[PDB]
RNA sequence: GAGGGAACCCACU
């Protein structure tokens, strides 16, 4: 999962946008179930492993059992399953989050409910929503063209931009040496 | 055989509540034990919460095919 | 009826089918009288 | 109203503070807004933007 | 030259003699490209770092770069320039006495303030605009405070007790014109009091307030459905059709004048001026001289508004948050200088570029009268009597009442007149029209997913047809 | 049994104002007494104007406004006078209103100053205050202009309209040295001392009293002329007590009905 | 012409079909009210 | 137009003080001293006499229609 | 006649609009889907559409003369669509940027910041008065934060009652020092600048725009995500009412004493401006001796102007930073800025220290005359005052050349607004 | 093809309106122009044209 | 005699008052 | 892109038509997303 | 247009009750008194006189809307004592205080006048 | 208990 993440995010930006806030849900479970973080917990690590597996089976975006459906379902929840496994580790739930059995079961139920509440409702007019989500900030907007004129240059496909430009990256020691640069 | 979501969407919730409220305002038989409320939309609300609304949602697929889901067959968690 | 002339300030009896002109000074602008009606102001 | 004093204007039911400078057309006071024309008889040289002439000089 | 101009009435010395003396000179825009101006005669004085020693002309006063409406602003240089432009716009919509002979005039719309005051904080350019003879506002006591939340986002809180005493009360005069037009031999419109026995095409309103000459008379209360001119046209039982002039909708008033004359064509012509007293109301737009426009959000009585230890309650309370992003420091300095001018008895000078007036001088002057030097006062809560923990910046500020009153803008419709061609509702509140549910409203209701509300707006509530 | 025992110290008493001090009472009681000064002391003011002739430059509602704002002497008559809403007649009997007439015609080159002296009341007990200093100007008339009108003045308090406010300015103060720290000065050396301050000239604030409460309240109640200032304060105390008595009556009825 | 009737933002399609005047609508100045909840609007009695 | 009957802020009678204020001004009192002689101690009344524009004198220059 | 007044079951009565009626409320321009929202009618006795304040942000509405449109749904189906799709609490979190659109605003935001500070203590009467305005209060007066010598409640203790449910949230104040988290006092803040909400209780922290505003992860956002839309609606209403009555006690102002800086700060700002103008003259004499280095990609005038603009912008930022660090905790400009209610730090800089450089099309003031900006200058003058640098604050007042160059700068902004609205509207229409 | 707005009804709302309308200049440029150059506060307006007084919106 | 700086404000407003006594404000129309 | 010692992977343009003609339709989809994100997020503003 | 008459701030229309009592069922011994056509005057004095009562656990008042004219006074007492007796004793103590204040003011006015 | 259009100008957010 880490190798997949480093392929997906080559710049090292760990900030993602994901449906269920797992860290805050864990904190919620700690406060709800009065989890003492200085005591040994009654949560078996195998319960963490099998619960994360069953939960990942229970968060379905693409339905069916066709291998095409299975691959699409795996792709649609790849980051969320990676993040769910990285957050609900057996190591992290034992030494860092210290949740109990009841708190872990509640956590799995909460992640289920809050993921299913996040799935897009069919019938939602998302094209108009996108057009109002990209045009409303436009009311609040090297000689690189930027702001509203560059937005107009982008959505009206212009054969001649105002300032066409390249971003040439250099392959080899010419990237380091200024003189062969 | 039914591939659509088991959760009743917000649009289905709004339209089912409006249709049921218009029916109750047009003297449809109420299906919940009403404790003296007059508003047809509140009656439709608590029929939906009691999952006793007698309406079937026909979800049209992009094929032209459709799935008929009961209002009591759906999840009204939202 | 009774119209104050616009410049000479004298009353003129003017009925219908009589052209608007002051008899005293021939001025063409005249103004109606204030009513005798009971108009009531709250002093507020 | 030219040359009249303030008393002479008040006898005519006019305002001595009223500036004048307008016309009365059908009982409506009309002001002529001044219009900014280009100055005449003067040679002006501009570089025409994206035209067949690099520089033009008009009068 | 100054001595001779000091006695302009008794030397016959004037500006033209200054022009003849070779002292002043008319410089236009091309000639100003070849002159070297001194902003003040202090620029002509030799400096330790001499900028120029070849000045050709000098400015008379730099505050003559401003126009008529920007010369009413006190301390324009302490304001952000968009606020100067906004005040230049809104000083033309302020309410005052627009001309001295407003009683003779039959203007279509006229606004006259009950008690216009000259500003306590004037510029020296306001003498030549004749602003202290036809003024357009009142010096309020303004506390810039957060009180009850009803002044948030540009709103103000007015004193109901002050408004009851005539604070910003005004009259709106509206004049209606109508003539007996002779349209050929048949269509003869005449000012006759209409009887239902002979006239058709009425709006079914009472004609009892009309006189027997077909016109209403001064002193009669009128309402939005009432008739003020009774005109009847002769058509080729119902020979006559009622073309009576009705009053504007929802406009209470009293007939102020009726004028009867002959027009250029020799027809009978009448103008009726109706007078409506406009008391300040929630939603009426009040502005200061610094672009701090707003609507009255609430009115509290005198016992409810906060008070100083002298029992001085503000006339207007404005939000503090209207100041910071606006950067209207001229408003604060106008309040300070007005406090000094009202205590001293002077009329404060706020000419833009004046080194003799600065915030520290005004602060020391205000401290000389037993007030805090920065204008703050210990205000007490009007509801509980308790001292407000912060000390409130309060002082006399020149507010003006704008023409944009709420009763001249409120509109509603259930159903009514539709257009002739497309059978959709009409245009504007003057025609009892509907509001436009335009294309972006359609897009927003699409993004909402509300298809039945979209149908109700765009099919049922506009023009249903089969 | 937890009532206060307030004390009164009149420090000044003129024809136009009273300065007094109330001790040993709550801040809420003092503030409500101030609010009843401003809003709920009934006086007599003109509230009904019929204008017969008005040739002046001021329109009729403007004249009616100026007439309503004129103070009328309400001493010992406003207690006898009845509210119009609580009266039995059709409209304006002598027990519920006071009739004034004004009839001024200008036929001289000098401008006629129609003032409050030209209000001819039908009751000697209720007259314009300046008729009991110059007179309150109503209008000015050039030669050829007249003002004929008839008004009635009814009883009311300042919660309805500010013409029934009997007070010019109610100055109110407590804790003049800021011992309670109810207001927090960022720089107390910048702040002028109170009139009622008991501090040496070196000090700015009193030391913070942690167990203190507002208990001494300074008033300067000024009168516009309709009532004597002591009559304003006495009528305010009586009216607030009457309001509390009426509220206790309805409260007792509501308790017994429950 | 007919083309001028149909074309434009003021024409038939945009000015009368995408958007139109509506019944049962009101317009007036807004003022603050901190005593109302966020889902609640204060309405004048005449408009109501 | 004409002097207000009362001060807007407090309600002190100021309608009887305009002619006295003008007479004190033509007796060469300063405006602060003229206001102090009339008993106007709060600046809310001092602005009421100080900032007043008496337009009614100029409206009386027009011959009366009625 | 009463024969016309008879009602059979199945008739329709077109009754007047009453309390609780659902309406669609709208303000042009209708940019996004929170420009038309569902509201509940409440009849109030004046002539305006009274509106709450938190909803002024999605509507982009102030009360400077704004008018708004009310639409009444006419059937029960449209009424239920507005009730279940377009109500204001359902529109709290936008799908555009996964964050709230209603937040806490001007007076409420400033007084929340002044209210949840560490040293705010309320007597018994103040607490009971504030709890009168808490519509989601269980009736229990909490045990005060201080019991002896005198029972005193803190502002955090009352805001904990305002906060609904068991919300858990960690934010920072706008004045949180960056070195503090890696210091010895991370979980015990010396400045009370770390906001912690545990079990719906404000344990520590000063709330501001970063905590109660329209940003992602804020307290109202977490309230929406865990507690729903109705509970968040009550949260907004309770914050506004409780904080407005505490602000009736506390009070908030802005004065001319808030624009004043200390005399040492004025000497420092004048010294920074004199140093910056000396640096500008140094760059001018370097370019005039052909000693200025032309950076690659730029002509010599462009790099000269860039160096001058960098010097002058560093001057504006440093003078402003000194001015806004000299501010006391009692300052009102500082309070409204660090609450985030109204005002940037640049506004403090321009009010107190330096208005700054005026720009026309991003460059400095052009040579409108023959190689002069105004006829009060020598030709070929490239200094600060010649080309639009305003060295005065708004308190000091601008000199006439600075006044005219500031009028040019503001006219540029007015033009930019009034000519960008049409292009943006056409772009939005084509995107739709 | 005739230019409009050269004559206007004189604004009589206050005296400042009257004077401002009687001292008004107009650039005969289309108000829909997206170029900003005639709208800019040019340097040569010093002392001839007010730098603050201009309409908001399209003009 | 040159106008000393303490009299300059009065002098410039006197010459401005002379200009607005003769020319007025609507002189161009 | 064809030159020596120039990275043929990360070298890119802000020209959308050039990227469509050189690299394809999915490449110009990615490039258009990057350019739109740059325009939107220059202000610090975030759109989902 | 939509201007209410001013007498609605203090006059009860027919069919309107002055004071209503409701039981605040959140906690025991708590009543809500809705007093119509009254304002911060009575609300403040009654709240502060109720706060001086040691058997009163809670006393507060609010105006729900300044454009309306009702006062809500919430009173909670110890179970030995009722909110109705608390309200009645608060009004009784206020009337006693105002009576004493009125007679002492009359005495002080007489004493200043005779001097 | 409902009888004009269009052109233009000004203003408002
Ligand atoms: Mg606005
Ligand atoms: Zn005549
Ligand atoms: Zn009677
Ligand atoms: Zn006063």
């Amino acid at each position: 999962d880490r190798e997949v993440l480093r392929v997906i995010f080559p710049t090292g930006d760990s900030k993602v946008v994901l449906p269920c806030n797992l860290l805050r849900m864990i904190w919620n479970a700690q406060k709800i179930f009065h989890i003492n973080p200085r005591l040994p917990s009654d949560l078996h690590p195998i319960k963490v492993v099998e619960g994360v597996k069953e939960l990942s089976k229970k968060l379905v975006i693409v339905n069916g059992d066709d291998p095409l459906s299975r691959q699409a379902q795996e792709n649609a929840t790849l980051l969320f399953n990676i993040h769910l496994r990285s957050t609900l580790c057996s190591r992290r739930m034992a030494e860092e989050f210290r949740l109990s059995g009841e708190a872990f079961d509640w956590l799995l139920g909460e992640i289920e409910s809050k993921f299913n509440q996040a799935i897009a409702h069919p019938g939602e007019m998302v094209g108009a929503l996108a057009a109002q989500s990209l045009g409303e900030p436009a009311t609040q907007m090297k000689n690189v063209t930027l702001g509203v004129p560059r937005l107009k240059e982008l959505i009206n496909i212009s054969k001649k931009p105002k300032t066409p430009s390249l971003t040439v990256f250099l392959l080899g020691q010419s990237a380091r040496d200024a003189e062969r640069a | 055989k039914r591939i659509t979501t088991p959760y009743m969407t917000k649009y289905e919730r709004a339209r089912v509540l409006g249709t049921r409220a218009l029916q109750i305002a047009m003297c449809a038989p109420v299906m919940v034990e009403l404790e003296g409320e007059t508003d047809p939309l509140l009656i439709a609300m608590k029929e939906l919460k009691a999952r006793k609304i007698p309406i079937i949602i026909r979800r049209y697929l992009p094929d032209g095919s459709y799935e008929d889901w009961g209002v009591d067959e759906l999840i009204i968690s939202d | 009826m009774i119209y104050i002339c616009g410049e000479c300030h004298t009353e003129n009896e003017i009925k219908s089918r009589d052209p608007i002109r002051c008899r005293e000074c021939g001025y063409r602008i005249m103004y109606k009288k204030r009513t005798k009606r009971l108009v009531v102001f709250d002093a507020r | 109203l030219n040359g009249l004093t303030d008393r002479d204007l008040c006898e005519l039911n006019e305002c001595p503070l009223d500036p004048g400078g307008y016309f009365i057309i059908n009982g409506s006071e009309k002001v002529l807004i001044a219009q900014e024309k280009m100055a005449t008889n003067t040679v002006y040289v501009f570089a025409k933007k994206d035209s067949k002439y690099a520089y033009t000089g008009e009068c | 030259h100054i001595d001779q101009l000091k006695e302009r009435e008794y030397n016959n010395y004037s500006w033209q003699d200054l022009v003849a003396s070779g002292v002043v000179e008319y410089i236009d825009t091309l000639e100003e490209e070849t002159v070297m101006l001194a902003m003040t005669p202090d620029d002509l004085q030799e400096k330790e770092v001499a900028y120029c020693s070849t000045y050709t002309h000098c400015e008379i006063h730099p505050s003559m770069i401003l126009g008529v409406c920007a010369s009413i602003i006190p301390f324009p240089d302490h304001n952000q320039s968009p606020r100067n432009t906004y005040q230049s716009a809104m000083g033309k919509q302020a309410m005052g006495v627009y001309i001295t002979n407003f009683h003779v005039r039959m203007d279509t719309l006229a606004h006259v303030l009950y008690y216009p005051q000259k500003p306590l904080v004037t510029t020296r350019s306001m003498e030549y605009l004749r602003f202290r003879e036809l003024p357009a506002g009142i010096n309020s006591i303004v506390a810039i405070a957060s009180y009850t939340g009803y002044n948030q986002e540009d709103s103000v809180i007015m004193n109901r007790s002050a408004v009851d005493r005539g604070f910003f009360r005004s009259v709106f005069y509206r004049s209606y014109k109508e003539q007996e037009s002779k349209k050929g031999f048949d269509q003869e419109e005449v000012f006759e009091k209409p009887t239902r026995e002979t006239c058709q095409g009425m709006r079914h309103a009472i004609y009892d307030k009309l006189d027997d000459d077909g016109l209403i008379a001064p002193g009669v209360r009128v309402s939005g459905d009432d008739v003020i001119i009774g005109k009847t046209v002769t058509l080729p039982r119902y020979t006559k059709r009622d073309c009576s002039t009705f009053l504007r909708t929802s406009e209470t008033g009293i007939v102020d004048q009726v004028m009867v004359t002959l027009n250029q064509e020799g027809y009978k012509f009448c103008k009726i001026r109706v007078r409506s007293v406009r008391i300040p109301q929630i939603g009426d737009k009040f502005a200061s001289r610094h672009g701090q426009k707003g609507t009255c959000g609430i009115q509290y009585r005198q016992e409810d508004m906060p008070f100083t230890c002298e029992g001085i309650t503000p006339d207007i309370i404005i939000n503090p948050h209207a100041i910071p992003s606006r950067m209207t420091i001229g408003h604060l300095i106008e309040c300070l200088q007005g406090k000094v001018s009202a205590n001293k008895g002077e009329i404060g000078d706020a000419t833009p570029f004046n080194d003799a007036v600065n915030v520290q001088k005004i602060s020391n002057l205000l401290s000389d009268y037993g007030y805090h030097l920065r204008g703050n006062e210990v205000l007490y809560n009007g509801f509980t009597g308790r001292k407000i923990t912060s000390q409130i910046f309060i002082g006399p500020t020149y507010y003006q009442r704008l023409k944009h009153m709420v009763d001249d803008k409120i509109h509603s419709r259930a159903r009514g007149p539709i257009q002739i061609l497309n059978r959709q509702p009409m245009e504007g509140r003057s025609r009892d029209g509907g509001l436009r549910f335009g294309e972006m409203e359609r897009d927003c209701q699409i993004a909402h997913g509300a298809a039945q509300f979209l149908r109700e707006r765009l099919f049922e509530a506009s023009d249903p047809y089969q | 049994p937890y009532a206060n025992q307030p004390t009164v110290r009149i420090t000044e008493l003129t024809d136009e104002n009273v300065k007094f001090i109330i001790e040993n009472t709550d801040l809420a009681v003092a503030n409500s007494i101030r609010r009843v000064f401003i809003a709920e002391v009934p006086i007599i003011a003109i509230d009904w104007v019929q204008i017969d002739a008005n040739s002046s430059v001021l329109h009729d509602e403007f004249i009616a406004h100026r007439l309503g704002l004129i103070p009328l002497t309400s001493d010992d008559i406003v207690d006898k006078l009845q509210y119009s809403r609580d009266c039995t007649c059709e409209e304006f009997c002598p027990e519920c209103s006071v009739e004034f007439t004004l009839d001024v015609r200008c036929n001289e080159d000098q401008t006629r100053h129609v003032t409050s002296r030209d209000l001819i009341s039908n009751s000697p007990r209720v007259i314009p205050v300046t008729s009991r200093q110059d007179d309150i100007l109503i209008v000015k008339l050039r030669k050829g202009q007249e003002l004929r009108l008839r008004a009635y003045a009814k009883k009311g308090f300042g919660k309805e309209h500010a013409k029934w406010n009997p007070t010019a300015g109610v100055a109110f103060e407590y804790d003049p040295d800021n011992a309670l720290r109810h207001t927090v000065y960022p720089k107390p050396e910048e702040w002028p001392k109170s009139e009622y301050s008991e501090l040496d000239e070196d000090e700015s604030q009193a030391p913070y009293d942690p167990n203190g409460k507002p208990e001494r309240f300074y008033y300067n109640v000024e009168s516009c002329g309709s009532l004597r200032p002591e009559t304003i304060v006495l009528s305010a105390l009586s009216g607030l007590k009457k309001k509390l008595s009426d509220l206790q009556t309805q409260l007792s009825h509501e308790i017994q009905s429950d | 012409s007919l083309k001028q009737r149909l074309k434009g933002k003021e024409g038939r399609v945009r000015g009368n079909l995408m958007g139109k005047r509506v019944d049962f609508s009101a317009r007036t100045v807004i003022t603050p009210d901190p005593n109302l909840s966020i889902d609640q609007v204060g309405v004048p009695r005449s408009i109501a | 137009m004409i002097i207000p009957v009362r001060c807007f802020t407090c309600g002190k009678i100021v309608g009887n003080k305009w002619e006295a204020y003008l007479g004190l001004l033509q007796a060469e009192y300063t405006e602060g001293d003229a206001l102090d002689a009339l008993g106007l101690k709060r600046y809310c009344c001092r602005r009421m006499l100080l900032a007043h524009v008496d337009l009614i004198e100029k409206l009386l220059n027009y011959a009366p229609l009625e | 006649k009463p024969s016309d007044l008879h009602l059979q079951t199945g008739y329709k009565v077109e009754r007047h609009m009453c309390d609780g009626d659902i309406v669609i409320f709208n303000r042009q321009p209708t940019l996004h889907k929170m420009s038309m929202m569902g509201h509940r009618v409440r009849i109030l006795p004046w002539s305006t559409f009274r509106l709450n304040l938190s909803v002024t942000t999605p509507y982009n509405a102030d009360f400077d003369g704004d008018e708004m449109n009310l639409h009444l749904p006419q059937s029960l189906e449209t009424r239920a669509e507005i009730q279940e799709l377009a109500m204001v609490p359902r529109m709290i979190v936008t799908p555009q940027s996964n964050r709230p659109v209603m937040g806490i605003v001007q007076d409420t935001l400033t007084a929340v910041r002044k209210f949840t500070k560490r040293d705010v203590f309320l007597e018994r009467g103040e607490v009971m008065n504030l709890l009168m305005f808490l519509s989601t209060w269980d009736g229990k007066v909490p045990q005060p934060a201080i019991l002896k010598p005198r029972p005193l409640w803190t502002g955090k203790q009352i805001f904990s009652l305002i906060i609904p449910g068991h919300i858990n949230c960690i934010r920072t104040h706008s004045t949180h020092p960056d070195d503090e988290d890696s210091g010895p006092y991370k979980h015990i803040s010396p400045g009370d600048t770390k906001v912690v909400v545990e079990n719906g209780e404000l344990i520590m922290g000063i709330l501001c725009k970063k905590s109660l505003g329209t940003s992602a992860g804020s307290l109202v956002h977490i309230s929406y995500l865990e507690m729903g839309h109705d509970i968040t609606r009550l949260f907004y209403s309770n914050i506004q009412t409780v904080i407005n009555n505490w602000l009736l006690i506390e009070g908030h102002t802005i004065g001319i004493g808030d624009s004043i800086a200390d005399s040492k700060t004025y000497q420092d700002i004048q010294n920074t401006i004199k140093k910056a103008k000396q640096d500008v003259i140094e760059v001018i004499e370097k370019a005039h001796n052909n000693e200025l280095e032309p950076t690659p990609g730029n002509t010599l005038r462009q790099t000269f102007e860039n160096q001058v603009n960098r010097i002058l912008n560093d001057a504006r930022d440093k003078t402003g930073s000194s001015a806004q660090k000299s501010l006391s905790e009692y300052n009102n400009f500082k309070s409204m800025v660090v609450s985030g209610a109204k005002g940037s730090k640049i506004n403090i800089s321009q009010v107190i220290a330096v208005v700054g450089q005026q720009n026309v099309e991003g460059k400095r003031i052009p040579f409108g005359f023959k190689h002069r900006t105004l006829p009060h200058f020598i030709k070929d003058d490239y200094g600060p005052e010649s080309r639009g640098f305003v060295e005065n604050s708004y308190l000091a007042g601008l000199t006439p050349t600075e006044f005219f160059f500031h009028a040019m700068g503001g006219r540029e902004g007015l033009i930019d607004t009034a000519v960008k609205t049409a292009e943006t509207g056409y772009i939005q229409r084509r995107l739709i | 093809q005739a230019r409009a707005g050269v004559s206007q009804v004189l604004n009589r709302l206050t005296f400042a309106s009257t004077l401002s309308h009687l001292r008004r200049l107009n650039s005969p440029i289309g108000r829909d122009g997206k170029l900003a150059k005639p709208r800019q506060l040019h340097n040569t307006l010093w002392g001839m044209v007010c730098p603050a007084e201009t309409p908001e919106g399209h003009a | 005699d040159e106008i000393t700086p303490d009299l300059w404000q009065e002098a410039c407003w006197i010459v401005i008052s002379s200009y607005f006594d003769e020319k007025g404000l609507v002189r161009q129309q | 892109l064809s030159e020596k010692d120039v990275d043929p992977v990360r070298t890119t343009s802000n020209d959308i038509v050039e990227i469509f003609t050189v690299l394809g339709i999915e490449a110009v989809r990615k490039a258009l997303e990057r350019e739109l994100y740059h325009v939107i997020s220059f202000d610090g503003s975030y759109v989902n | 247009m939509n201007a209410p008459p001013a007498f609605e701030s203090f006059l009860l229309f027919e069919g309107e009750k002055k004071i209503t009592i409701n039981k605040d069922t959140k906690v025991p011994n708590a009543c809500l008194f809705t007093i119509n056509k009254e304002d911060h005057t009575l609300g403040n004095i009654i709240k502060s006189q109720l706060l001086k009562d040691p058997q009163v656990l809670f006393a507060g008042y609010k105006v729900p809307h300044p454009l309306e004219h009702k006062i809500i006074i919430r009173v909670q007492t110890t179970p030995d004592y009722s909110p109705q007796e608390a309200f009645t004793n608060a009004i009784t103590d206020l009337i006693s205080e105002l009576s004493l204040l009125e007679e002492r003011f009359r005495v002080a006015i007489k004493d200043k006048q005779e001097g």
